[PDB]
Order: C-alpha cells, then structure tokens, then sequence
C-alpha cells in the first residue's frame, strides 16, 4: 500500500482509524506496529479521557489508602 | 494579588546532513576520492540522531504527566473568576486560547531559503508531536487544576469549590481564610484586572519573546555559515571541482581535491560540536521547565523566588514555539502601618507569650495580631502561654490578660 | 572501537602503514606521506577527547541530582511534589549498582473516595464559625467537620471552630447548631 504522512511516504503499511501507545514513532502524530502479522500505522491516543463533576457545594474525600 | 509571566525554551530544530552532495557535489571522481577517509560521516548521523531523540525525549516529559484527559464542564462559574482567556476557544480550528494565538503570532516568484538548504543536504526533520497534542495537553492540565486542584498530581481527581480552594491556598501562604471569605470580590476583580494587563501587554509589547528568537538566530546563524563555507578556496586554485579537473592534469588536482575534502571536513566537525554544546544547554534547561511545571501547576511552593516574585498562590501553563509560557499568580503587602510591640506580658508575676501572633500598641492598649494581616484582639488565655516568671526576659511589659471563665462563675 | 579502526585510514597518502612507506621512497619525498598520515590520527584523537569530555560534562550533572536527591529524599522527608516519587512522600531506601545508584521509594496515595456537601461557614447566635483544621461535610440530615486527607466525622464544637464577623456576609453559609462543652457540665 501507500500513505501520505507530512513526514514522506510510507510503502508496506496499512493505515487503520483506531488509536493506541506509540512503538515505533514516525513522525508528525503518526506511530507504527506490529499487530494483527501485520505491520499498522495509526495516530497516537494521548490518554484515557474523563470528566469530573463540578459544583458550587460538592466534595470528594478519600476513605482508605495504599 | 499580582499575575507574572515566564518563558522557557524546551526543545530545538532537528537536522539532518547528507554528506556526499554537501562535500562531492554531483561529481563521481569526487564521489570515488571520499571513500579513502574511512568513517567520518556515520559518527556525525550517530550525533545528529541522538540530538533528533533527545529533542522528542525533553518535549515528552516536559508536557506529558497527566494520565488523563479531562475537560471543564459546560457551566464556567468559578467563583468570580473569568478564565475565558486562557481557556479553550472552541470556534477556531485549532482549539488554542487567546493568549496562545498573541504568542504564536509574536515570534515568526523567488526562491525560499529552506529549499535552497535543502538542495545543498541540510534538511530539517517533523517533530513527533504536533502543536494540536501539546495544546490538548495544556487544557488538560487547566482544566484538572481548575477543577480538582492539587488532588490530580498524587492520585485521583477530588473535586472541591473554587473560594474553598484558594481558602486552603491562603491558609498555606500564612493567612487565615476569612480574609478571603470577606475579600472575594476583590479579590477576583484584582485576578481580572491582572489578566486584562497580561493581554494588552502581549498585543502592545513584541520584545518579550527573546529566548525562543534567539534560539532560532543563533540555528539559522549556523546553517548560514555552514552554506557559505563551501565557496573558499582553502588554498586551491578554485572553490568549483569541475574548474579544477578540466584545466590542469591529475597530479596537482589530487592535492586540490584533498585540501577541499579536508576544509569540508573540518567545518562539518566544528558544525556538530557546536550543535553538541547548543543541545546540552537545550537539555538542561528542559529539566528546570518539567521540574517547574511539576512544582508550581501541580502543587503550592515555599521556596523563595521561585514560582513568581511574592508568596505563591499558584500558576498556569501555556505552550510557544519551542517553548513554554508559565503565569503565577502570587500575594503581596502594601499599606503598612507602624506599631510598638514588647517580646512578652508580665501578668501575675508570669510571662506570656503569643501562640501564633505578635503583640501591637496602638498607643494606649495591647492587641494579639496575626503576622501578614492587621486583625487586632484582646488578649486572652486562649491565644497565649506562659513559661516561667517575669524577671529574665529583656523588654517584657506589664498588661492584663483576660479569662473568659470568671465572668461566667458570676453569671 | 571506532577510535581503533580509524587506524586502517590512508587519509590520500599512498599506504596506511609507516614502514613501508619509508622502506619504499627517499627522505625527501616520505616527508608529505607521514604528515598526512600524522595529522588524520591526531585529528581523531582529538575528536575522541572532546567528545569524552562532553559526555563527563553530562555524567556530572547526573551525578550532582543524584547528590541532591541522597541528601534530601534519603536523609529527610521532603515536601516537594513529584521529586521523591508520586504521590505523598514517606520515606526512601538507597541500594548500589554498577556505575549507578537506585532509589526505593516508600509513599502514601489516597483510594476510596466518596462524594459530600460542604458549606465554608456556619451562621449560630448571630455569628459566623469557620473550622480550624479540617473541613465541613453533611451526610444530607446532619453536619459534621472532618479532616482533609481522611474521613473521620467529628460534632461540630467551640473547641475545633473559631468565629469571626456577622453571617451576612459570606456567600454559601447555612444554619446549624454549635455544641457548647462547658454548659452542660456547669448545669449538672
Ligand atoms: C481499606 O482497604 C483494605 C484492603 O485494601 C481493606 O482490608 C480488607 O477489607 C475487606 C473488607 O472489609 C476484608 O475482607 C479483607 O480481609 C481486608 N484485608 C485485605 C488484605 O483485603 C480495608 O477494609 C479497607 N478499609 C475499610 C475502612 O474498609
Ligand atoms: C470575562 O471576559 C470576557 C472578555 O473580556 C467578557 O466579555 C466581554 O463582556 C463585555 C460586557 O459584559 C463586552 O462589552 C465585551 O465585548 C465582551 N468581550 C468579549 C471578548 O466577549 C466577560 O463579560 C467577562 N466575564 C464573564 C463572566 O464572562
Ligand atoms: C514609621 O516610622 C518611620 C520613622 O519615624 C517613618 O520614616 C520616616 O517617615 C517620614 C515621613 O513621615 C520621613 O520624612 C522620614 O524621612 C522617614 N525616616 C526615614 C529614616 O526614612 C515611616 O514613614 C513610618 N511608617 C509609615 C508607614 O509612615
Ligand atoms: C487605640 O485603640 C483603642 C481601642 O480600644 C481606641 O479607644 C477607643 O476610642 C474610640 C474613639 O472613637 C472610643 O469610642 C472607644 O470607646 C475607645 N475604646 C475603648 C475600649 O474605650 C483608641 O482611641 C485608639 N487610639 C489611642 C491613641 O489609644
Ligand atoms: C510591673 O508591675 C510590677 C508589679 O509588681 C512592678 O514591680 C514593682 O514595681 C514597683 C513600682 O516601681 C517597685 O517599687 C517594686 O520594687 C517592683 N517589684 C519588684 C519585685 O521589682 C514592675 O516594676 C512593673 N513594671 C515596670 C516596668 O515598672
Ligand atoms: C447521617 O449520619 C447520621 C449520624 O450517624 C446518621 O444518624 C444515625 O443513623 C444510624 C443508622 O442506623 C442510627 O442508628 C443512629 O441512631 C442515627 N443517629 C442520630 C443522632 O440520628 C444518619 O442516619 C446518616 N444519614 C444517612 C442518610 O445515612
Ligand atoms: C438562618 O436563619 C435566619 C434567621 O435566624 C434566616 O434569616 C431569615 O430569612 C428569611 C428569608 O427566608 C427572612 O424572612 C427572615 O426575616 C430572616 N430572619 C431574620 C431574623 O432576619 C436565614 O434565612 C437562615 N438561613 C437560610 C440559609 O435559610
Ligand atoms: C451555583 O451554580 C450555578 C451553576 O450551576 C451558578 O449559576 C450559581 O451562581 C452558583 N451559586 C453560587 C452561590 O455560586
Ligand atoms: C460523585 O457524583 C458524580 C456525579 O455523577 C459521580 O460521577 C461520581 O462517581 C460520584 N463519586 C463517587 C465516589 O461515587
């Protein structure tokens, strides 16, 4: 196959639109590896993501540690 | 309450040098004369990819330190408290700030010098992280300190009211926290005000970006002599090869050839030391950007002249073209009164001392007052302690303490 | 290693060792030979130097946090975030290693949270009450104040509050009752 990447062009790599940790870094966001018997190239997932519940009158506080 | 801003280059450009079209140009016999120097040109890829690593390595712990990625919810109350500015601008396409587009704008038929570099082997690589991430990054770590506070950098995210957290801030810095509960408006058209500065500042001024300009001079002032240094002579005949094949025999043109390898040679070491040097100081000053990012976003500091000229209070980050931008918000004093104090109260033959104030003379009375605040009391048993009699301190004074116990016996 | 193959370099003379050079030409004309070939080695030589200093220049640096991070992890507990490991610091452990130093770090982070409502004062008698060292929280019938870092509901009393100005002022104060422990004693 072939692919663009703002980096140059990538031959025997296909792209797929799920995103996961980085291997082995190409270059401007886009991560290749070895998955699948297949080699995939994707864009790099930073993180999980999350929301926190903001009120005037609500606390969070802890009842055991580690 | 007094907003302050600080930059910080983190990383550089990364280049790359290809050796046979910077030295032999597009000649063959050059091309077959080089291969008796042995390996000079794979120490200098070795070189110029570990600076091209180390660059990827600063950017990714200097911003990268936050598991997760939260956002701010939709309603923005905070207290009193704008924040429009530093936060996340939805409509333009790429999801920055205000005072992001200001910094991104400050620092900046014929041919383009980058393709004319280009065309002679210098060539300048992608960094791996675009300006889009680094931006998701630093909304990331508004929207946790904003929400959460300082709960986000040992554990999980704990979420609490804005006055309740700059009470508990206050409380550090060394005051108590009705002064912010009877100041809050104040308080937060002061924060307003600062900010309002901050930005006519950055649209007015366009000199307070030097760090990251002069590291961009001081890499283009090395690619500009690295070029220009391949039309000397060294002590040939002439800078062009071709020139020097075509008119005398081969004996002589040997030595030609030799003295342009060597020159050629001899300025791509001096190119890569430098690049070395220039690299390390990058390196350095990388760590004290994530150290302080970890020390003052994340957390309240009481070292001195650190984060900011005051007492802290806290800070924001925002990116810059190889860069980072820090805001602090800190505390400071003004209007100052004189007073008349003594180290001790003599009452009942026992000296008193002060828990955590310091004793004040209006002239006529005695207070207790706390230490960075007017906030004059009676003294009383309850914010004092004795220890021994009243004939070995120097400068103690005579006075009455109150029990707020006998008036109760009577009634 | 590679300062030991650049040893096979002719750098343009005619051979890449000495002895034939100056068993096969007169002393004239080996003079060019054997200063091409002295000026290539001293030039790697050089080059090795320099590039070894700059590596000792890093390994100093290293060094000198490592120092820094001995004399106040180790020695010490240390208020600073993120420097002797994630979360709260307790304490740190040294151990050796070949040209190296690794730190055991011993911390403390929270787990098992649960949600509450808070006020930041409490109008009684007229008058405002703010907590000392702790915090507010109700459970949705009663009140109580509890330590920031921990749940441990305490009775709300003169001992763990402090007042200060009238209750018209403070935004987000709510009416609750403060228990008075020398009264009832005095009553009985
Ligand atoms: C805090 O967590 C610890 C474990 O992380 C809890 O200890 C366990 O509690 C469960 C339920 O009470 C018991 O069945 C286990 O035997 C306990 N020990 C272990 C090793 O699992 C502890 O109870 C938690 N604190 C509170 C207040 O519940
Ligand atoms: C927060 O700041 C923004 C921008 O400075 C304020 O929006 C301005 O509001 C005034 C009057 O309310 C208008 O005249 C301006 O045109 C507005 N500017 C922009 C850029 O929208 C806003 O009022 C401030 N306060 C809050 C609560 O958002
Ligand atoms: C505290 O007292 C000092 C000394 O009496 C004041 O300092 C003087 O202030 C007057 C102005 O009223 C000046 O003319 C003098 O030159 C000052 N003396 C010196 C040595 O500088 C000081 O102003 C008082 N504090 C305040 C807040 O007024
Ligand atoms: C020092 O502070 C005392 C406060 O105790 C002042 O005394 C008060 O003065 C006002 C005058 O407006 C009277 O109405 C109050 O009754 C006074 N208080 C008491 C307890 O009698 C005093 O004026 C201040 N200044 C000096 C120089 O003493
Ligand atoms: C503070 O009060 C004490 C009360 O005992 C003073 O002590 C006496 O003061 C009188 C008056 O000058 C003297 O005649 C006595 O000799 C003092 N007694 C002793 C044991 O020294 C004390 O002087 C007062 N403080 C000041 C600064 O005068
Ligand atoms: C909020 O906390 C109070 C204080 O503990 C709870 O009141 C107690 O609830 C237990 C539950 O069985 C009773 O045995 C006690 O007699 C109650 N004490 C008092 C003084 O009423 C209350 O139940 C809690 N509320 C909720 C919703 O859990
Ligand atoms: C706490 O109690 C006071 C009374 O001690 C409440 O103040 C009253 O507020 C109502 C309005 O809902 C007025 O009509 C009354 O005149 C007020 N009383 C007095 C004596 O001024 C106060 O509202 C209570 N707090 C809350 C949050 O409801
Ligand atoms: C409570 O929160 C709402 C938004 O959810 C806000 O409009 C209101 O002003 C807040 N009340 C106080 C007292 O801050
Ligand atoms: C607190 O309430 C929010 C509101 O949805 C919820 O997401 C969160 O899980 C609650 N916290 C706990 C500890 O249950």
């Amino acid at each position: 196959n072939v692919f663009q990447t703002r980096a140059g062009c990538l031959i025997g790599a296909e792209y797929v639109n799920n995103s996961y940790e980085c291997d082995i870094p190409i270059g401007a966001g886009i991560c290749a590896s070895y998955q699948t018997q297949s080699i995939i190239a994707y864009t790099m997932s930073l993180g999980a993501e999350n929301s926190v519940a903001y009120s005037n009158n609500s606390i969070a506080i802890p009842t055991n540690f580690t | 309450i007094s907003v302050t801003t600080e930059i910080l280059p983190v990383s550089m450009t990364k280049t790359s040098v290809d050796c046979t079209m910077y030295i032999c140009g597009d000649s063959t016999e050059c091309s077959n004369l080089l291969l008796q120097y042995g390996s000079f040109c794979t120490q200098l890829k070795r070189a110029l990819t570990g600076i091209a690593v180390e660059q990827d390595k600063n950017t990714q712990e200097v911003f990268a330190q936050v598991k997760q990625i939260y956002k701010t919810p939709p309603i923005k109350y905070f207290g009193g408290f704008n924040f429009s500015q530093i936060l996340p601008d939805p409509s333009k396409p790429s999801k920055r700030s205000f005072i992001e587009d200001l910094l991104f704008n400050k620092v900046t038929a014929a041919r383009d010098l980058i393709c004319a570099q280009k065309f002679k082997g210098l060539t300048v690589l992608p960094p791996l992280l675009t300006d889009e991430m680094i931006a998701q990054y630093t909304s990331a770590l508004l929207a946790g300190t904003i929400t959460s506070g300082w709960t986000f950098g040992a554990g999980a995210a704990l979420q609490i009211p804005f006055a309740m957290q700059m009470a508990y801030r206050f409380n550090g810095i060394g005051v108590t926290q009705n002064v912010l509960y009877e100041n809050q408006k104040l308080i937060a058209n002061q924060f307003n005000s600062a900010i309002g500065k901050i930005q006519d500042s950055l649209s007015s001024t366009a000199s307070a970006l030097g760090k990251l300009q002069d590291v961009v001079n001081h890499n283009a002032q090395a690619l500009n002599t690295l070029v220009k240094q391949l039309s000397s002579k060294f002590g040939a005949i002439s800078s062009v090869l071709n020139d020097i094949f075509s008119r005398l025999d081969p004996p002589e043109a040997e030595v030609q050839i030799d003295r342009l390898i060597t020159g050629r040679l001899q300025s791509l070491q001096t190119y890569v030391t430098q690049q070395l040097i220039r690299a390390a100081e990058i390196r350095a000053s990388a760590n004290l950007a994530a150290t302080k990012m970890s020390e003052c976003v994340l957390g309240q500091s009481k070292r001195v002249d650190f984060c900011g000229k005051g007492y802290h209070l806290m800070s924001f980050p925002q990116s810059a073209p190889h860069g980072v931008v820090f805001l602090h918000v800190t505390y400071v004093p003004a209007q100052e009164k004189n007073f008349t104090t003594a180290p001790a109260i003599c009452h009942d033959g026992k000296a008193h001392f002060p828990r955590e104030g310091v004793f004040v003379s209006n002239g006529t009375h005695w207070f207790v007052t706390q230490r960075n605040f007017y906030e004059p009391q009676i003294i009383t048993t309850d914010n004092t302690f004795v220890s021994g009699n009243c004939d070995v301190v120097i400068g103690i004074v005579n006075n009455t303490v109150y029990d707020p116990l006998q008036p109760e016996l009577d009634s």
